[PDB]
């Protein structure tokens, strides 16, 4: 009957007291309507109630529309309410440790240490004290955890907790980045000040000023070493770089905002002064005269470290949202249509050819039973709709010993994706997939930086799966990973992203190479500029699938019943759903035109809108540029020849190259061109691009939060597990806050930190951390259980597990990797806890849909039960419905486990030697020399000595060569389809091999009808896997790199020609994998002291026993063939 | 700004409601409508007909006033009102009163005579002569003959009753009932025809009774036989993939996993041992199998669309090569593969078993224009004494399913090497020796794995009810003579040398759920749809001279319009697509000249097309009944022609003769004033242009002074109407004279006249009556519940 | 005198032209048909002049 | 293409002429080619590499 818009003047909650003015009832008449002008009188709207009840008491319709709309009593709300749900569903506190205990311990017990360093530090807590004792008792975190959950209570204030989470942010960025110049951990220091009296708002405010900063931030400078490359060709998408050597230069970069200076300098004076002007007078004048020292820095020395560290302090307050309701208001109003219909049939013709020439291949289409446990494995965030009847936890938990041990059993329900498996019966069968005006559920998500709400549109099932069956041969040639100058070139959607150098090369090349110059525009809301186009690009897609496909229309509306091209005409049909999200005082639905969210192709039609407009503007940006030609300015013999866009969903880029560079005033002039052809011709259909926008320009590149000038990266990293959303880390075991504290840091360190400062202050907290609860139990670990995961503190940020753990014999460190297995393997048993089928049993006929053709019947491949019932052909869904479950009850089997752990020390227990150190592995005849000793690589945020290793070996490539376990296997298992049974993936690999070791995972899979080279070969990947590191539920699940390891080049190319060649067999893979992995580990550390190895002999005294082990194995496994058992 | 996305129907939706409903084989009752006469008398003895305006249309042609166009206008128009009258009926109701030991059956269908006693003021002696009228016009029957040689020659009875009217409400009548009347047969004539069409014994129609021999339909003024469709040729091959594409909905192919099992349990070599043609196998999918067996079907019907296989070679060879060569070699029959193919994998088998001859050579060697001989010489060097590899054949199936059609069926391959047994068909021999292995360029076949790839490539033998039933409908549902058309779209009969290999190896077949109705229903909507243009250009568009095969290209625009709005007609949608889809490989001009061919050929215009033409005369005839007239005349100091004094007092009709007239009207209209005053000054002046004249007849009590002739505001302006007033003379009042004043003291100086009239007088009340010829449902009655096969008794 | 007379120029968009090639010409991905990259990289706004 | 020769009448002072047609269609719609049409050719289109 009533809600509230409000746009710019609080979208985002700021600290407010619920005590000043609470006014618990007020009229909310005092605001104004926002449709309406005229209808806003609050007694007009009051005396029309009057005459239409008195009207009403004859006898009348009296629409409710428009009856209770004139009752002024409607608008009535008591405002601690309102503002208590805005914060509820606003602010997300989950992070790492609770702040109470943060707070005193880097305030009050560890102060000296900080200050003692840097000074500057000493307003932060004179502003903290100050804050507390004035008010006092308002200050509040009291943390309620319920069941599993922390949920912050407000009192006092309402962005009491914001506060104190960015006066701690301060103090942690300070400290870490190691800042050697003066004035700029001075500017750092007002900036965190003024975010300080307002920690969302003010987030936004300085938003602009911090952006525009990070925009020139280079512009006047006197040196910059520049990095040379190779001759890039932009053309093949496979192509590599290789560094080459240095020049020192002082032409500044010619990037935009030269003729657009005084527009932004004027702008973010503007934001500062707007921010100080509520703030406490923060002397304007210092900020005018210090913003200006930006931009006279220079690419040397330990400069390169100030960009990373600045987009650092623009997050420091964490994952804050913005209201949904006013966002889907204004974000659907800046959107215009005039334009010609010219336009709107290009647009169709190209998106129609575009389709066309990728869906017709020889690519395979998997069938609908596989396809169905390809979605449970996407497990998207949209698509996920668990439901269980009732899943009883009758499970018998010891309880503490705080007088006597206690047994007792809770029930609980889902906690994880739960596919409905069962209702697949009624999914593969009847189901429609047609809209018709019905609701769905909406969910929202928040991001760091506080730029807005971003909206995520569930689909239901059926959708989700016959779409994806309609993209399949489009989103795999798309994502092909391997492509050749092959059409499919133009998208990038398939990189690994993870690191720069191999996923994103040529940014970094057209970044150097001053022959050529990239455009990198970005748009505004695109899914939503589409909202006028979709009814023909829809079309485009439907009709675009009516040729090229063999099968013919026939019009059924049952899955399964339905051709390839019938699933066409019944999904491309327009008319989309309506979806009900909860929002203050109410819940509101929509209907949203356009590309969705959740829908089985967003990627792909964003990137067939982003290159279709891209080349209309471009035929229209020629004519403009051969205007200019003909009369004197950009000037002939400035022609363009190759001409490469590339696009990844939203985000694009277009790189043109030519012979002779032009000048540097013949780039803005063409730049200026370009970006105003794509206005007027690729912007009149909705679409809006701003110059000031991107980092358009020449010298300096810049990708998807990955820019590069002069050849140096300058990564983002903004990454905070310290204060992450969506997560209950203060609830999980020490596994994986073990392995979580180890890898944030690690990338943290990569993109650009001081390793010392970094991981003294994470040592300030491994004992105030990692403190499991086990009834009357608290731990607390030391610095000695990061050995364990294979970290060395004197050592490097590399992962020197396998080294460490042979010398962790007799210095200790024997012990915490004993504890992380007792905390971790023995889920084992909570895998080995199948939940047998017994209340219910329904259609059942998912047993008859799922089946691989079978060798050794269904009585045999294994006679006991031992390695056969576990993984039968016959049982493929009973096993996956436990091996889909094991978190749920996996949280409480830590919660178990954190007794036993306890019970080891207690007891006699752990302290025991390890398992890998008693077999022996090693070379003989190594030859040792000095490393290069030059600093000259792409990554000038790193250390000193990683840089000198990097242009020793150079840039790794190709990232399949080098070993990786965690991504070998992955590539083997893709590029293995076609032959693989039903449920495979790498979790089902890993969990085979720790349940049945090295015999009975050979043993069920060479019955499984698979070849035995590649299986062995990923075996000896797996097992590599395995000895590389420990479980972790985290790191088996996705995985996570080694980073510095796979960015420097010691993959198998070089690092065959290391080994000297042998004279005797070829040896097998089991040991291989093994001895090779040690060497490069070694490789790795000596380099880090200081020294390269060349040659290096196997030991073969050591490898006739590894020949040997092969000779009475091989005969293990033939000759249990030979007896029919 | 909004736009709806349309969901398309299933080709089998729109044959089905195409057929629903709107057909012309029921016919249904009707009668004849009475038009306007409004006669009178004078005096005793004389009666008077004056002719009334019938249809008021009809429009000035303001170009050239030319006379011609404006009379065809009219009878154009006015016959496309009456033939939506008479859409599906036949006059048969009139209005009898009894014969019932009274004289026999009399008819009272005109206006009654009893109102003509009050109409015309009859006397007491003319009225004794009214009951001897009314008892006097009895009915009489006759005979008539219908249908064509084509047809059945039947013979229907009619009858031929008296009525009182107008001799133009008779020619009327007798055109309608010429025109209502074209292309009727017997039931007895149509139920011959269609067992004579049907030869099929197994099918019988039902019988007819006695009572439903002589009933009347109407049929087709042309039949449709194979002639229609011998002209399609040049487009036929479109025609005949899309109806393959439409009705081929799946494919029953084994799966590639037990044909792998299969081949390991037939390989004797060790599962450890590295094999080329177990690993090649691998590396298949059979997710292209549909497109395949379309394309192979298609091939199957036409002799000429041979698939052409692509190779992704050049001049190298691989391992995957070899195998697949070799499975397209022992599985697909020769006569669906063209003679480059035949010869390119023959090269491909004899590069391997030569001593000497290696691939790269024999290609280069060789010239495509004459590759039948090589792969002749090359097929009989593998079917001697050393080497004897088995080449897949296929035969010739005549099998022909129960169904009714108009159309020849003929002879097919078969797309696969089965001859009704699960045994396959080879051309040389079923064994498999050769003299030594299989080497070129490396990639070594050893002796036994040829024996081995023979015995997994058979047919599954169990399908085979399956396997036929498909070729069963295929067979008897595709005209004949459409076996000869050309290719006129490549890519319909190119794949890809994998794609065979996986087709191939599976062992798949076509196959359906579809029935044969539906297969013929669409392939009848194509033959209505191509007639209905074709008749329609021989009625509309079809002419000798004036711009025949040699005329600028601007004016094909034109022409194609009328082409283009019966494309959209709700029903013939599939040529429509069809055209619309392949335009740049069969362009519209050479489609509208094989279409102007047809329609040239032989094919009935439209029983409206002499209709028109047969009207014309009679609008030339009579202009007062249509509502125009030329030539008025403007003089002032008239006359009167003394010869119609006799029927009206006073009448615009005058007998002056012309002088300087005027070539047509808007021309005196502009003139100038007292420039067009000498103009009059020097008699009369006449002026051409026909005008849209309206009369009014007016008895002696009263005056209706409309009188707008001739306007004055600087000019001496015509109208546009120009109504006229005549006064009739009536026994009640003929002796006394009129003053002749309202006439003039309502007009102007200048007076507007009409040089002629045209009425008819009778001198007897016996020539009062006319005839019209009806149906007599009493022995001829209309049918119901058209000829239909037996099927469902209870 | 022709450039002042021939204001306008009539043609179909390239869309249009790689529309009609890829139904006039089926091929299959991953064979490298240099006649299709060749073509789609093609630009039409300089017509008048020509 | 061919001369074309056809012209609309009217008042003039000057001289008038024939000219090529830039389009290679003839008058009838029917396409001009030098030599032949129905282009068909028994072998493939070897380059150097491409």
């Amino acid at each position: 009957d009533f809600n509230l818009y409000v746009s710019g003047g609080a979208s985002r909650v700021r600290n407010i007291d619920m005590s000043t003015l609470p006014t618990s009832i007020n009229v909310l008449d005092h605001f104004e309507l926002y449709g309406d002008a005229s209808m806003k009188e609050y007694v007009r709207s009051g005396e029309w109630y009057g005459l239409l009840r008195e009207i009403e008491q004859e006898g009348m319709t009296v629409n409710e529309s428009e009856k209770v709309f004139a009752n002024p009593d409607t608008y009535v709300l008591n405002v601690k309410k309102y503002f208590l749900r805005r914060f509820q569903q606003e602010i997300a506190s989950t992070g790492m440790t609770p702040l109470t205990d943060e707070l005193l311990n880097i305030m009050f017990v560890h102060w000296n240490i900080i200050v003692t360093a840097e000074p500057k530090l000493q307003v932060i807590k004179d502003d903290l004290l100050k804050y507390y004792s004035r008010y006092g008792v308002d200050a509040t975190f009291d943390y309620n955890m319920k069941r599993s959950e922390m949920t912050v209570v407000t009192r006092g204030h309402l962005l009491a907790h914001k506060v104190l989470e960015c006066a701690l942010r301060i103090v942690e960025t300070i400290y870490t980045y190691d800042i050697q110049d003066e004035t700029f951990k001075d500017i750092l220091i007002d900036l965190g000040r003024l975010i300080m009296r307002d920690p969302i708002y003010g987030t936004t405010t300085v938003r602009d000023a911090t952006t525009v900063m990070k925009q020139l931030m280079y512009t006047q400078g006197t040196q910059f070493r520049r990095i040379m490359f190779k001759k890039y060709d932009y053309s093949n998408f496979n192509e590599k770089l290789v560094l080459k050597g240095e020049q020192m230069t002082n032409e500044p970069p010619t990037l935009l905002a030269t003729t657009h200076y005084e527009e932004m300098d004027k702008k973010r004076i503007d934001a500062l002064i707007k921010a100080n002007q509520r703030a406490g007078n923060i002397l304007s004048q210092s900020s005018i005269e210090r913003c200006r020292y930006t931009d006279s820095l220079d690419l040397v020395g330990d400069a390169n470290r100030y960009f990373s560290a600045l987009t650092t302090l623009e997050a420091v307050a964490g994952f804050a949202s913005s209201d949904l309701l006013s966002g889907f208001i204004d974000s659907n109003e800046s959107i215009e249509f005039t334009g010609t219909a010219h336009l709107r049939k290009l647009l169709y013709h190209s998106v129609r050819e575009q389709i066309t020439t990728l869906n017709t291949s020889t690519v395979p289409r998997p069938s609908l039973p596989k396809v169905l446990l390809s979605s449970a494995k996407d497990t998207a965030s949209a698509s996920i709709e668990p439901l269980t009847f009732r899943i009883y936890k009758t499970t018998p938990e010891y309880d503490g010993e705080s007088l006597n041990l206690v047994e007792s059993t809770v029930e609980m329900s889902t906690r994880q994706k739960k596919p409905n498996l069962m209702k697949a019966a009624e999914i593969l069968r009847s189901t429609v997939t047609t809209n018709q005006e019905m609701i769905i559920s909406g969910g929202t998500r928040a991001v760091q930086g506080g730029k807005g709400a971003r909206a995520v549109y569930p689909t239901k099932q059926p959708y989700h799966i016959a779409g994806s069956l309609l993209f399949h041969k489009v989103d795999t040639i798309v994502n092909a990973n391997k492509k050749y100058r092959g059409v499919s070139n133009k998208y990038g959607q398939g990189i690994s992203n993870a690191i720069p150098h191999i996923g994103v090369p040529e940014i970094i090349a057209v970044s150097s190479d001053g022959m050529a110059i990239c455009l990198a525009l970005d748009v505004s809301a695109f899914d939503v500029a589409q909202k006028y186009t979709e009814a023909d690009i829809e079309l485009a897609m439907r009709d675009g699938f009516l040729d090229s496909e063999i099968s013919m229309i026939s019009g059924e509306t049952v899955l399964e019943r339905m051709n390839p091209a019938d699933l066409a005409n019944n999904l491309l049909t327009n008319t989309p759903p309506r979806y009900k999200y909860q929002t203050a005082l109410g819940d509101i639905i929509i209907l949203q035109h356009d590309n969705r969210s959740g829908v089985p192709w967003t990627g792909t039609q964003n990137d067939l809108v982003n290159v279709s407009n891209h080349h209309m503007a471009y035929d229209e940006y020629k004519k403009r540029v051969a205007e200019l030609q003909r009369q004197g300015k950009i000037s002939i013999d400035v022609n363009d020849k190759h001409h490469i866009v590339r696009v990844f969903g939203d985000d694009s880029t277009f790189i043109m190259t030519y012979d002779e560079p032009p000048s540097a005033e013949e780039v803005h002039l063409m730049c200026a061109t370009f970006v105003e052809s794509y206005q007027d011709t690729a912007g009149t259909l909705g679409f809006a691009i701003n110059a000031r926008k991107g980092m358009i320009g020449r010298y300096g590149s810049e990708y998807l939060k990955n820019s590069a000038i002069y050849g140096n990266i300058k990564s983002v990293n903004q990454v905070k597990f310290r204060g992450s959303e969506k997560s209950a880390s203060y609830h999980f075991g020490v596994s994986e806050k073990v392995s979580m504290i180890r890898d944030i840091t690690d990338l943290t360190i990569t993109r650009g930190c001081d390793e010392t400062r970094k991981w003294k202050y994470n040592l300030m907290m491994l004992p105030v951390d990692l403190t499991t609860r086990a009834g009357a139990f608290r731990m607390h670990n030391l610095c000695s259980i990061m050995t364990g995961v294979g970290k060395m503190y004197l050592g490097g940020t590399l992962n020197n597990k396998l080294i460490a753990s042979y010398h962790g014999s007799s210095f200790g460190w024997n012990f915490d990797d004993n504890l992380i297995k007792t905390a971790n393997s023995i889920g084992a048993i909570s895998d080995s806890s199948y939940d047998a089928i017994s209340t219910k049993i329904t259609n059942l006929a998912d047993f008859k849909d799922s089946q691989q053709r079978i060798t050794r019947d269904i009585i045999t491949s294994g006679r006991l039960p031992q390695h056969l019932n576990r993984y039968g052909k016959s049982n493929i869904l009973r096993h996956i419905l436990a091996s889909a479950a094991m978190g749920p009850l996996s949280q409480i089997e830590k919660n178990v486990n954190a007794y036993n752990v306890v019970m080891g020390i207690l007891n006699g227990k752990l302290e025991a030697p390890t398992v890998l150190e008693r077999l022996n592995m090693g070379f003989k005849y190594v030859v040792m020399s000095d490393l290069k000793q030059d600093d000259y690589s792409p990554y000038s945020c790193q250390g000193l000595q990683y840089r000198r290793m990097l242009v020793h070996w150079g840039l790794n490539d190709s990232r399949i060569t080098s070993f990786d376990p965690k991504g070998k296997l992955q590539h083997l298992l893709a590029k293995n389809s076609q032959i693989l049974p039903i449920h495979f993936d790498i979790e089902f690999v890993y969990r085979l091999y720790l349940q049945a070791g090295t015999m009975g995972f050979l043993q069920v899979m060479s019955y499984y009808q698979l070849p035995d080279t590649l299986t062995h070969e990923m075996l000896a990947a797996v097992v590599a896997l395995e000895l590389q590191l420990g479980n972790d539920k985290y790191a088996v699940d996705m995985g996570v790199y080694s980073s510095q390891a796979g960015q420097i080049r010691i993959n198998d190319a070089l690092m065959d020609s290391i080994i000297q060649h042998r004279r005797g067999p070829p040896l097998p893979i089991i040991d291989r994998t093994l001895n090779r992995l040690l060497l490069h580990t070694y490789m790795l550390m000596f380099g880090l002291m200081g020294k390269s190895i060349d040659s290096t002999k196997i030991d073969p005294t050591l490898s006739w026993r590894a020949i040997l082990e092969s000779n009475d194995q091989r005969i293990a496994q033939l000759s249990e063939l030979l007896t029919a058992v | 700004l909004d736009n709806v996305i349309k969901q398309i129907e299933a080709l089998s939706v729109i044959v089905n409601r195409s057929e629903k409903a709107d057909d012309a084989q029921i016919l249904g009752p009707n009668t004849y409508k009475q038009l306007l006469e409004h006669l009178f008398s004078p005096e005793e003895n004389v009666y008077i007909l004056l002719p009334i305006q019938a249809y008021t249309g009809g429009v000035i042609d303001r170009r050239d006033a030319s006379f011609s166009n404006f009379a065809y206008s009219i009878a154009s128009k006015l016959m496309m009102e009456l033939s939506a009258a008479t859409h599906n009926k036949i006059f048969t109701d009139y209005t009898r009163i009894a014969a019932s030991a009274l004289g026999p059956e009399i008819s009272t269908e005109g206006m009654p005579l009893f109102s003509l006693i009050e109409s015309l003021e009859l006397t007491e002696a003319e009225t004794s002569r009214l009951p001897v009228i009314q008892d006097s016009m009895v009915i009489q029957k006759s005979t008539a003959t219908v249908g064509n040689a084509q047809q059945g020659i039947s013979t229907i009875n009619i009858k031929r009753v008296p009525f009182v009217g107008s001799a133009f409400q008779q020619v009327i009548d007798q055109l309608l009932w010429e025109y209502s009347t074209t292309s009727l047969t017997t039931k007895e004539q149509r139920r011959q025809r269609i067992t004579e069409m049907v030869n099929d014994r197994r099918i019988m129609i039902q019988k007819l009774t006695l009572a439903e021999k002589p009933q009347v339909m109407r049929h087709v003024t042309t039949e449709i036989n194979n002639d229609l469709f011998f002209k399609m040729s040049p487009v036929a091959q479109l025609y005949i993939y899309h109806l393959d594409r439409a009705f081929l909905d799946g494919v029953g192919f084994t799966p590639l996993a037990e044909k792998q099992q299969q081949l390991q349990l037939q390989l004797k070599t060790n599962i450890l041992t590295a094999n080329l043609i177990r690993s090649a196998i691998n590396g298949m999918n059979t997710e292209s199998n549909l497109e395949v067996a379309i394309k192979m079907m298609q091939a199957a019907q036409l002799h000429r669309a041979s698939i052409e296989i692509a190779f992704p070679m050049n001049v190298s060879l691989s391992p995957e090569i070899i195998v697949q060569c070799f499975i397209v070699w022992m599985s697909i029959p020769e006569q669906l593969l063209s003679d480059r193919s035949n010869f390119i994998i023959a090269a491909v088998i004899w590069a391997g078993f030569s001593a000497d001859d290696s691939y790269a050579d024999i290609m280069r060697r060789s010239a495509r224009a004459s590759d039948r001989q090589n792969y002749d010489i090359i097929k009989a060097a593998l079917s001697s004494r050393k080497f004897k590899l088995p080449r897949a054949s296929t035969t010739l199936f005549d099998e022909n399913e129960p169904v009714v059609r108009r159309y020849q069926i003929g002879r097919v391959y078969a797309p696969f090497p089965v001859d009704r047994y699960g045994s396959p068909v080879y051309s040389n021999c079923t064994k498999v020796e050769l003299a030594s292995d299989y080497n070129a360029e490396g990639f070594t076949i050893r002796k036994d794995d040829f024996r081995a790839l023979q015995a997994v490539l058979r047919i599954d033998e169990d399908r085979a009810a399956d396997m036929f039933t498909t070729l069963r409908i295929m067979i008897s549902s595709i005209p004949a003579v459409w076996y000869d058309a050309e290719v006129v779209h490549y890519p319909h009969t190119a794949v890809e040398l994998e794609q065979l290999a996986a087709y191939g190896l599976t062992g798949a077949y076509p196959r359906t759920n579809h029935s044969v109705d539906t297969i013929v229903k669409t392939v009848n909507n194509i033959s209505a749809t191509y007639s209905t243009i074709a008749q329609m250009l021989s009625t509309i568009d079809l002419d000798p001279t004036r711009y025949g095969t040699s005329e600028s290209i601007d004016k094909f625009k034109i022409a194609w319009e009328n082409v283009e709005s019966v494309l959209n007609m709700e029903g013939n949608d599939f040529v429509k697509t069809i055209m619309y889809a392949y335009e740049d490989n069969f362009p519209k001009k050479d489609f509208y000249m094989m279409l102007k061919q047809i329609a040239s050929d032989g094919q009935g215009a439209h029983p409206i097309a002499a209709a028109i033409d047969q009207l014309r005369t009679i609008v030339y005839r009579e202009p007062e009944r249509f509502g125009y007239i030329d030539s008025v005349i403007l003089t002032h100091n008239p006359d009167v022609d003394t010869a119609y004094n006799r029927f009206f007092h006073l009448h615009p009709i005058v007998t002056n003769q012309p002088s300087n007239t005027i070539k047509n009207a808007q021309l005196w209209n502009e003139m100038r004033l007292e420039q067009q005053v000498e103009h009059i000054k020097a008699g009369p002046v006449r002026i051409i242009g026909p005008f849209h004249v309206t009369y009014n007849y007016l008895s002696e009590e009263e005056d209706m002074p409309a009188t707008s002739h001739i306007i004055m505001k600087d000019n001496m302006i015509l109208n546009d109407h120009l109504t006229f007033n005549f006064v009739k003379r009536e026994r009640r009042n003929n002796k006394k004279r009129v003053s002749s004043f309202r006439y003039k003291a309502v007009e102007m100086y200048v007076a507007v006249r009409i040089s002629r009239f045209q009425l008819e007088v009778l001198r007897d009340l016996h020539d009062l009556v006319r005839s019209r010829t009806y149906l007599d449902v009493s022995k001829s009655p209309l049918a119901t519940t058209p000829i239909r096969v037996v099927e469902y008794v209870r």
